[PDB]
């Protein structure tokens, strides 16, 4: 129905043209016997979040009802789902990320000497800082998700 | 016809002639998740449409068309 | 140059709310959403259709502006035949024979990022163009392989490969970027001067501005 | 001589082990004329930094030799490098962080919903922050190396 | 009147409580000729929003209607409103960053010293840990809204 | 002697002006039979850490020696230390962090609100955005100190 | 020891939905709102209200319960005192004379943090009890003179001093917390098993629970 | 009467016997920004409230309130 | 079980200072060093080598006590056939006729992360065990074609593969988890209790001492 | 304006490496080290060393150039006033009449910030000039305080406030700054502007050189 | 003679007159742990130095100094 | 002999039959930059090592070795 065409390509719009039955319409036509098939649609029907009222609430009674729906399944495995979630998140793995750190302590305290080194063009001094500024170096991704996460773990 | 994958897939098939494909991809979608703003239909390159037709494009037995994971950079 | 104030409020529309999977342009079987279409915006990276797209615009202003024999290649193309050699890669371009034209433009993406080779059929030459720094030899080195075994596999005629020359392009000549996000542009803008046999003698202070512009001969198609 | 071979598999050791002569030696075995190579011999010697004062300032007096060297080299292009620096380092490029940051918005304000739902096993309550608060989760790799960056540039 | 009184001690329900008026009400009722007035009321309704859709559209169409009232008003100075907000929002001003992280540099070289140490109980590795974990230690607070902001100020 | 001079006004020649008897002769003219003599001397002797091989070596082995004196005391509470360790270097405490994440929220989603609106000058987007990018506001101070802390827990 | 399911659903009711300053608590001329009572969940740092309540709860409790003359004072009269000498403190407390108790207790508050000073007039010494690590010596030495001066100047009787003891409290016997946040029990919590001369039994595992608990004693002012 | 601060202010005043204080707080909440759920009122340390009268809590001439900022901890 | 303190000291030492290209042990035609055996630190994330390693102690103590043929292959095996066929993996296994045994265990790694895919010949099926949560079906679909190409182009053998099963591996059943380091371990706990027909019976806070353990192990190459 | 190269490696020399109590300059009974003096690097937080040392050199530079009586208050003069009343800040000014002056300057500093507040005795009125975009009028009608109380109790003479004026300083006026680390500058820079009826025009691109200037006419105490 | 902080502390003394009270500081940085590179003495304004005197810089019997701690702002 | 990559490269070669690869590998490091310790050779799967030779794990001509980019994961 206009539900497994809704969730192919996911949209605020496809999401509202199906009325206040859509909430309940898709945690039933979702096999919540497996979370994978959960998190795939529990993903699916927030990536279209827009901060409209419309779009927002419709999404928020759309998982509300997911998942109870599955919250009161056997076969549900509540762990495995977290769990999955967090990963196609990059919440979780993503990087070796002690590895990572490790391969910087060294780099890290060179780049750091080079620069009070006398030796340095004092051309740089600018460049080099107003560089490690623009977002794609300075937006941090999910280290803010993950913030944003706990702010309400401990509620507030 | 077939749709090999990128990973090293290689999932094969048929169709209607002067059929509209558009629903030979909205199929694959869901046969694989892919959702198609992330993914791209090539054959030999010239991306296929909805509206296309496998007997159009002519296309013949045992020929591939290819999937590819969407791409950006910066 | 321009800025029609008006062309202004055509371009913060299409930059805008609504449909993200709302189309905007259709042309060599490719149609540009609201959502390819925002890769354009400031320090948002830009996608494979945005490209493709001023990839083709750019055969269009040759053929009717009287340029050299523009042939753009997928952004598919390079990746595919870094894994599946030229068999897996052999039908794709039979709807033309390649040295009937003088100028072939291939963009490279190599994950995150975006760089350029160009190849002078006229000069017999390639060149790797990368807004950063890096260097491409092998890179190179993969495509004329694949052209060497180009013709040779579809008119039996060889390809004297001592003829043939390629390299690098050194930093200090073409512009390099000054952050990680506008790497797509230089990886177009080159392909325009280049296909114009015109200097590249552009820099970041300009791109900002490339970037309304693109939307705009874009979403037209009215390439200027 | 001992300089390529300690090249391949750098080490403490195989640093320690050129005597005096190591700093200066490596700068001179370098050809600072295209700074590929700069970055991949600047990474290769730092990739052995220890905290230790013997391989620490080893590798500091090594790597003032082989930045003077370039820094009086008109090939050289210290911009290209920076830059080429930042990007193996993961300080630039890496991911679309903007890309990503959008993806995110939506399941996380879903996701920040399930948890302050009475629908939600108190279970979990513990189990998901206590969850991204494994390593592999919390430790912040590159933005961290950003900063320590950063509190140089500012010197002190 | 009303508007006055939910000034004082505002409240989504006091502003809930003013009809469709609210909005135009407050930015009338507030004199946008000195940023410090605007500052102050631009904080008072806003530390109302709660994310429910009643209380949060309410308070955005207050402010879209504060913010027009003094973006036409001549004595208002933009510059020193900015600028006011960022600083009783704590990401402008609040320590003296640079003198904080140079009193630190050194304790921090130390104390990462012992830990490594043979001598130090493995009693506390876990301890230590376990403790820069509590939320009144890891909850960073406006490194985080620092954060939001950019998000938007790159738009998406 | 030279050492309660040297306590007033730490430095680093005021440490090395004291031959190799140093280390061990702080960590004895030092109580630690109450840990906040210990805190405010291992604070006073690490206020002295500059990269400098001489200085800081010096600092370490007059810290191992402190540290082992206090680790064989039994009225020495290892606890309480660690405890006003972390106070003192604004690890813990420092702020009511919640409550202030608390009071942002809202401001935040105002804020975030007003820059997007069609009605906001063109002219802040880039002011705005090039002010939360001085180091005063960029520069995160203890939330640097505990990651680099993390980074050792986990040893590498 | 106690759960009542029903008595449960009664706090997170109170921890909950709705107004920030909605009264559901009255007394000693205090009105804990939805907002003060809300400082008392898990990892929340309490308010001045939470505490100067709990903290009369303690002096009903110690009079219709058979326990010694309970006296307490506000959480703002160290620091007005601290600041303010005798003489900004004088008439604060007319409606009584003090050494007619046994116990005194005074929440310390400073900047962030909590910590008790427990005057012992049967004893004719005070105690400074800090769940971190603190020790008080000029935090005690301070309230002493604020006594030795209070009777003089209000009974013509000084202080033999000589008669009088204060001191720190050893962390090794009181139980320290083992975070940042919850400070605010362990500053009421001493204040009870020391209001009943119980010995200060009682460890981090069992705050978060004191919380609850808390909460409801402190609506019903039913102290348990 | 008089309304001294804790900053080091000293605002002096004068008012209505039996009259209600709810007034005399509200009006010094915008006479200083201080929001009432940031500051306290206590006389001589007893809160005062709305529904007191400065007449009943017995205060005289040249008789001075305290204001504190609300304070917190853990 | 067992914690012969001074076989401890014997850890904390090839966790150690020193080297990191250092040699630890040596056997199959694989060295150890001091870097590789690091990653069974706390926290740290497993390589190839440690896994490689552990997985060929697996056989030598099947065969030397008395347990199933035990098979392994190389953690670059799978990579490796889900791009180059079966061609490209053809004579990878010459010394060796594998029906001819009965338990063949496959280190199946997708970047970042470890499962593993067991192949029971006696019973004539597959398992794909994730610490996780992930399913792998188009994994073990990949191997299988594998195998009836394996036999089928080595013996002229096909193989009805109508006799043949495979299947994921439910989380509820084999342990999972509870952070996203300790895969590694999960990856080779896992070949164990499943190279002794033994039930996976394990859990996270076990995992930590199997990490101690397993550097020893390794280290003597003594498998307990 | 100037910039002596040489007179350049006299600045990097007491901004740089050695001694953080080691002396660089001495007068007004103050001693400048290369730890205050480092205050005055770019975006870094200035002292009140650095700030009642240039508030000094400007006094001599008011009295040896022939400028208005200049008179300057410690910065720690304020605070001690906005608690200690007059009655703690009597003696402080005996070695001196001040109405006997013309301008006196008075560096007001509010923890992390710094303002100023000029009071003009020529024209009978005071202004408080912030960098940011602060009011200040409950800090000037605490200092007016001083003053009438100040001669009042002095000389017998009261002083009639209706002759006085004061007032804040509109943002729009004087410049402000466009981070917030250099307010420390803006804080002085005005103190001298105003100390020689010069119109305050500067701007913060300027700074980052008044920053250099600042050590060296504070180093030599050559005020320029 | 006394040092009366600023806390709200009051610790009083006396000294020897010509003499040098270099000594007097250096005892009350440990006799609070307050370092001196926080904090500075000033009488009745003027800075105190170490080759001063209590009986040169001219101060009497009950004479009060004062201790503020190091200020900084930007 | 040759020495496929991963990438989809393919560099040829040959060499001495009971020849020491210890320098067959050592040499292909500095010609692709990569570093041993992040990748690793594999000869039809056994790990070669230093010490072996050509002549011995006997391979013959057209003899693709194989070299990996060093994997982990957890």
């Amino acid at each position: 129905a206009d539900v497994s065409t809704f969730l192919a390509f996911p949209s605020p719009e496809k999401l509202l043209r199906l009325g206040p039955k859509s909430s309940v319409l898709i945690a039933q036509q979702t096999d919540t016997s497996d979370p994978e098939k959960v998190v795939s649609a529990f993903l699916k029907v927030s990536s279209v979040f827009k901060d409209e009222a419309t779009v927002r609430m419709a999404v928020q009674d759309a998982v509300d009802a997911l998942m109870q729906k599955a919250f009161n399944s056997s076969s549900f495995n509540s762990n495995t789902f977290l769990t999955r979630l967090l990963v196609h998140m990059g919440l979780l793995k993503s990087e070796d990320k002690v590895k990572a750190i490790a391969n910087l302590y060294g780099p890290l305290m060179a780049l750091n000497h080079m620069v009070q080194q006398d030796y340095f063009p004092k051309a740089l001094a600018p460049l080099l800082l107003a560089f490690v500024t623009k977002p794609n170096s300075a937006l941090e991704s999910s280290s803010f998700a993950r913030h944003s996460l706990l702010q309400t773990l401990y509620k507030v | 016809l077939k749709v090999a994958g990128q990973d090293g897939s290689v999932v094969q098939f048929k169709i209607k002639r002067h059929t509209p494909l558009s629903k030979l991809m909205k199929a694959y979608c869901e046969r694989q998740g892919l959702s198609m703003r992330q993914i791209r239909f090539r054959f030999d390159g010239q991306p296929i449409n909805e509206t296309d037709t496998p007997a159009q494009l002519e296309m013949e037995d045992e020929d591939t068309i290819d999937v590819f994971q969407q791409q950006t950079g910066g | 140059l321009e800025l029609t104030e008006d062309m202004e409020k055509e371009i913060s529309n299409a930059l805008g709310h609504g449909p993200q999977d709302e189309i905007l342009s259709s042309a060599f079987k490719l149609r540009i959403t609201r959502g390819d279409i925002q890769t354009l915006k400031n320090y948002h990276w830009l996608n494979d259709e945005v490209i493709n797209f001023y990839m083709n615009l750019l055969v269009e202003r040759n053929k009717k502006q009287g340029y050299p024999a523009l042939h753009v290649f997928s952004t598919f193309f390079y990746p595919k035949l870094k894994s599946g050699g030229y068999q897996a890669v052999k039908r794709w371009t039979k709807g033309v024979n390649l040295f009937e034209q003088e100028i072939i433009l291939v963009p490279i993406h190599r994950k995150v990022h975006w760089s350029l080779v160009v190849i002078d059929l006229r000069k017999k030459c390639l060149k790797y163009l990368d807004s950063m720094g890096q260097k491409g030899h092998r890179i190179c080195e993969i495509l004329l392989q694949y052209l060497q075994d180009e013709s040779k596999t579809k008119r039996n005629s060889d390809l004297n490969l001592l003829e043939w020359t390629h390299h690098s392009m050194k930093p200090h000549e073409i512009p390099q970027q000054l952050n990680g996000s506008d790497s797509g542009m230089f990886t177009c803008k080159y392909a325009d001067y280049i296909s114009r046999d015109k200097p590249i003698t552009f820099t970041q202070h300009q791109m900002p501005l490339f970037r309304k512009k693109m939307v705009w001969e874009i979403l037209h198609q009215q390439l200027l």
